[PDB]
């Protein structure tokens, strides 16, 4: 079968908080490619990453998963 | 008194390929030798020192080798403001003395 | 990050003595290395010239040992190059530099000042 | 600090050993030694556990003979002198993959797979994170994080970069007792086996 | 105790020995245990005066079982040979360095070596042993101060003119508390008895590698944190030690005319702020050397001693002065 | 007496290797590096000693990986300053392994070293 | 162990060269296999079987 967490995460990404979660994930996302096609990139000690805002969705999935996820295991 | 002799003096190559100057000196220096970056606007930097090692900022195109008393200087490619004067200096004994100059430019 | 701003008269007449002050600022010469002065004749041949250390102590090229002496101040962190009895042959634009000393990769000079012009002229400038 | 460098707080599980009046699941036990047998075992070794103990509890005194028979141990020299092998006994521990650390560490690009037998309690948050640490491997790093080649990321790991890649895919392993060996449930197996 | 073999040894009680586990989480849970209450009986004596006159030596020889109590747990905890106990044994051991000249001949006389090794893991197993028995003895000293004058009370006054006998009533209420003591260890050690430790002291302790996760154990941290607090080696180690000793300061810097804390408004009020900053100065030994956290640990530890040195003096001065003037009509 | 090969050890490293029940660290430092420690005054130095007071190869930083303070192992590539970080109470060091904030009162000690073309050995 | 002959009957260049003549196990190389090592004075006299 599919993975019963794989299942119940993508579940929660199209909830509305978790479109929202991944929307800002997203704009960060974007604003980071940018970032790297313009000259200086290798040279500017100040690199945003989107790891708060990853930690944010996932933080929110885990919230609503865990509780969830072993009544549907064996 | 040691000198070195920069050959080829002042020779001109095109807009992005090889090329390989050279320092020769009188007596022999151990691999103790730098080498010098003049701009156009005078603006002069180091590049490489102990005949291999990379100053910091100076791109991974640039090579350095020899031993005893040949050495050298190579590029990748010329792309573009690698135009400018080259010297090199000996500093096993004072004083310190440099090449002949060697200019390099762009047909 | 290390800065070396020259200064001084950029044209002194023949017989006289020549004077450029090499203002360090980022990095106290009393702290680290080798403070040179070289010259960069039209004819593009180098020239070390000299250096004061970080204690002191001078040492100069024997091709001009007997005219220059490099002096320092502690207090305004600054070196300076005083050329004595001044030839159409010290036409050149000088330099000064910090070279580092690893007993392994010896000497090498790392920081370069911007390079002020001087010309032996018998004109006359204002001062 | 920062919270890549803390690492992602794992979540709380629904164990069913959780609580004061709940045993192991023994099944989940036998299933858990499968999953470790089948995938683990080819990096970590289980030094204190000795076959023994698995009798009564996921397995069967017959069971574990076999198992430990599979394995070579160094045995009394005969009476001449020379070095003898011999087939494992319940006596034994469980072996490990590697001969010693630097061994170890050439199979694996230089790091060291740690010992498993006390790693639930020698982590914060035990289960949870051991668990959440195995399901939670992202296909792709975060935007802007620049992974050392070699590393993997995981959110769950203190700083991000870990040097384990996934190693749990659905239906690698061929449950015994016919249940679905998913990702997750595999994970979950293996945990419980790792904490008794 | 050989350093090879100190942690297969433990993890051999845990996993071969009848009731090995209960012995080993009896004996851990058992050393907090005996923190807790340690402090509690310290801060009885705190509030209600029992360090004063006559009881000065009762107050001394039990700063000093305090002192004992600590290195005993300290050996203990280097035992186990985990990761905490290796670092553990190094920093402490190396508070020592800090004195003048002979301080790393000291270290290296205490380590038995070149640093932390098996010398040291098995002088400390042996010394681990010693120290509970003259604990023991210095108890005996203590019971033998507090027989001469007996126990104080929570009014501060006179006991002698109404006493009733050990015998029934406070054997039958020790008793109360003995199996209350006793239940609340029971659920930490089956339930709960890794609770209280370092999970980093179930990985082998490892000379080349400090865990950027160690802790102190819990009863340390308040100590620990006025340590951290001084930006410099010597005088770190010095203020720390002091903290200590300054315990010995009290029947002198408290200046009332009355024996202890119940009928006294400020003391009271201040008394809690001493504890309640204790507990922080433990809170701030347990985070991270970090900007809002650095400042507090500084001015807790100035809280710290400026209740014995300051604030108590001056206080008990006012209430002295209070009491009289709210009385006396001229 | 301990063989290191430095041939081994890639561009922007560090290697951790164990004598006489000390670790002993070694990192292959950029050309970026070498000059971060080579630039900084000795007055923001509570132990002042140049790059080259305490390297013989500026490319090879060799050091005794004892924090000096209290003895706990200084954490690779951490801190305030592009050095190591020590767990314990908080000292943080530079690129040559100068003390730089904390209570630790001295630069990471350097051990006796000499070189043998693509190996040092230490001791 | 070779270096209690130093000072006693030999001198601790005699004990290094005799100790030097027997082989004893070292810690493995950088790939984990087993090897071999000339004996110091912090050896002990070894013995034929
Ligand atoms: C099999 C399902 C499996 C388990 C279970 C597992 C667990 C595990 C843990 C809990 C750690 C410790 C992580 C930590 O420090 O918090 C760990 C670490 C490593 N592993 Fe693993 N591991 C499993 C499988 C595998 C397999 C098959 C391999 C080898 C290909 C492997 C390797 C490693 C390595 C390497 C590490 C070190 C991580 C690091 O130091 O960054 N594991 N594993
Ligand atoms: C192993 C440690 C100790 C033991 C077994 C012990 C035991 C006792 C006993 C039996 C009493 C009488 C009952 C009571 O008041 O609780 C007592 C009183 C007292 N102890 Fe302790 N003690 C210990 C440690 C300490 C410490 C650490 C201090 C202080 C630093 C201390 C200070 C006192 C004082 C001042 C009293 C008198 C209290 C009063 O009557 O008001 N003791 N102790
Ligand atoms: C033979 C006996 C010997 C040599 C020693 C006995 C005497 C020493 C003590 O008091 C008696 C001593 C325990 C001290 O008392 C001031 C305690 C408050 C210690 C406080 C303490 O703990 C730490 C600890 O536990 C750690 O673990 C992981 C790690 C630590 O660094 C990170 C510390 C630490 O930095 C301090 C100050
Ligand atoms: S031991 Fe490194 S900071 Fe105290």
């Amino acid at each position: 079968v599919t993975d019963q967490l794989e299942d119940l995460r993508e579940h929660f990404k199209n909830t509305e908080e978790g479109k929202a979660l991944v929307h800002h994930y997203e704009e960060c996302a974007e604003r980071v490619k940018i970032q790297q096609q313009q000259p200086g990139y290798a040279d500017l000690e100040h690199k945003e990453d989107c790891v708060e805002e990853f930690f944010h969705l996932q933080h929110y999935l885990d919230t609503a998963t865990a509780p969830r996820l072993f009544d549907k295991l064996k | 008194d040691i000198e070195l002799t920069q050959t080829p003096v002042s020779l001109a190559a095109s807009l992005g390929d090889r090329v390989t100057i050279s320092c020769r000196a009188s007596q022999d220096i151990n691999n103790f030798l730098n080498w010098y970056q003049q701009k156009p606007d005078g603006t002069i930097k180091l590049l490489i020192y102990y005949t291999s090692r990379l100053h910091a900022g100076v791109p991974s195109r640039f090579s350095g080798s020899g031993s005893g008393t040949d050495y050298s200087l190579t590029i990748s490619n010329l792309e573009p403001e690698d135009i400018a004067t080259y010297f090199c200096q000996h500093h096993i004994k004072f004083p310190w003395t440099f090449g002949a100059g060697t200019k390099l430019e762009i047909k | 990050e290390v800065k070396l701003q020259e200064s001084g008269a950029g044209l002194v007449q023949p017989s006289q003595s020549l004077s450029l002050t090499c203002s360090v600022t980022g990095y106290s010469i009393t702290s680290g290395y080798y403070w040179n002065w070289i010259r960069l004749f039209p004819g593009n041949k180098l020239e070390w010239v000299g250096y004061i250390s970080n204690v002191g102590d001078n040492n100069y090229n024997p091709s001009l040992k007997d005219r220059l002496s490099i002096t320092r101040d502690t207090s305004k962190n600054q070196f300076f190059l005083k050329l004595n009895s001044v030839t159409t042959e010290d036409t050149a634009t000088y330099y000064c530099a910090r070279s580092e000393y690893y007993s392994v990769t010896g000497y090498a000079m790392d920081y370069w000042g911007q390079g002020t012009t001087v010309t032996v002229s018998s004109a006359w400038r204002h001062p | 600090m920062t919270a890549a460098e803390h690492g992602l707080h794992a979540p709380a599980y629904a164990w069913s050993h959780n609580g004061p009046f709940e045993t192991f699941d023994h099944a989940s036990i036998r299933r858990g030694y499968q999953v470790y047998r089948e995938v683990c075992a080819a990096c970590h070794s289980l030094d204190r556990v000795a076959w023994r103990t698995l009798v009564g509890v996921s397995h069967t005194n017959e069971e574990v003979r076999n198992m430990a028979e599979e394995f070579e141990y160094d045995d009394e020299p005969d009476e001449q002198g020379n070095p003898k092998k011999r087939p494992g006994k319940l006596s034994d521990y469980i072996p490990g993959p590697y001969p010693n650390e630097q061994a170890a560490r050439a199979a694996n690009q230089g790091a060291l797979p740690p010992d498993l037998s006390l790693i639930v309690k020698a982590r914060h948050g035990g289960c949870d994170y051991i668990f959440s640490l195995l399901t939670g491997y992202p296909d792709e790093p975060p935007a802007g994080v620049a992974l050392p080649p070699g590393s993997n990321y995981n959110p769950y790991f203190p700083g991000g970069s870990i040097a384990m890649a996934r190693v749990l895919f659905d239906d690698m392993v061929e449950y015994e007792d016919g249940t679905p060996a998913t990702t997750s449930q595999m994970a979950k197996d293996v945990t419980t086996f790792l904490n008794w | 105790s050989n350093i090879e073999l100190a942690f297969s040894s433990v993890e051999h009680i845990m996993r071969d020995v009848h009731n090995g586990y209960i012995l080993r989480y009896l004996h851990a849970n058992g050393a907090s245990f005996f923190f807790m209450v340690m402090f509690m009986h310290m801060a009885k004596g705190l509030y209600y005066g029992s360090y004063r006159s006559p009881r000065v030596t009762l107050w001394n020889v039990g700063v000093i079982i305090f002192t004992l109590t600590i290195a005993t747990a300290f050996l203990g905890y280097c035992c186990v040979y985990g990761q905490m106990s290796h670092w553990g044994a190094t920093v402490i051991t190396n508070l020592f360095s800090a004195i003048p000249f002979v301080g790393n001949d000291i270290v290296s006389w205490l380590w038995g070596g070149f640093s932390v090794s098996n010398p040291t893991i098995q002088r400390f197993f042996a010394l681990h042993y010693l120290v509970p028995f003259i604990i023991a003895a210095m108890v005996i000293m203590h019971l033998m101060a507090l027989h001469i004058h007996g126990s104080s009370n929570p009014l501060g006054i006179t006991g002698n003119l109404d006493r009733i006998p050990m015998h029934s009533y406070f054997i039958f209420k020790d008793l109360v508390t003995v199996f209350l003591f006793m239940l609340i260890l029971a659920l930490f050690v089956f339930y709960s008895p890794n609770t209280l430790g370092h999970p980093d002291n179930y990985i082998p302790g490892n000379p080349l590698v400090t865990p950027a996760s160690i802790v102190p154990e819990w009863y340390l941290l308040p100590f620990y944190a006025i340590l951290r607090s001084i930006p410099d080696k010597l005088l770190g180690v010095i203020t720390m030690f002091a903290a200590i000793l300054v315990l010995l300061v009290l029947p002198f810097t408290d200046r009332s005319v009355v024996r202890g804390n119940t009928f006294k408004v400020l003391s009271k009020f201040f008394f809690f702020i001493f504890v309640f900053n204790f507990v922080l100065l433990g809170q701030i030994g347990a985070c991270h050397v970090e900007v809002p956290y650095v400042l507090m640990g500084q001015i807790a530890t100035f809280i710290y001693f400026a209740y014995f040195l300051i604030i108590v003096p001056v206080i008990s001065t006012i209430e002295n002065v209070l009491f009289y003037i709210g009385r006396v009509n001229k | 007496k301990v063989e290191v090969n430095l041939a081994a050890i890639p561009l922007g490293k560090n290697v951790v290797v164990k004598w006489q029940g000390k670790p002993v660290f070694i990192r292959h430092r950029t050309p970026h590096e070498i000059q971060e420690a080579n630039s900084v005054d000795m007055s923001a130095l509570k132990d002042p000693q140049t790059d080259a007071d305490r390297v013989k190869d500026p490319q090879w930083l060799i050091m005794l990986g004892i924090c000096t303070h209290l003895g706990c192992v200084p954490i690779g590539e951490a801190g305030d300053f592009g050095g190591w970080f020590c767990p314990c109470h908080g000292s943080h060091y530079d690129i040559s392994g100068r003390i730089r904030k904390g209570p630790a009162p001295l630069n990471l000690e350097i051990p006796a070293y000499e070189f043998d073309g693509d190996k040092v050995i230490v001791g």
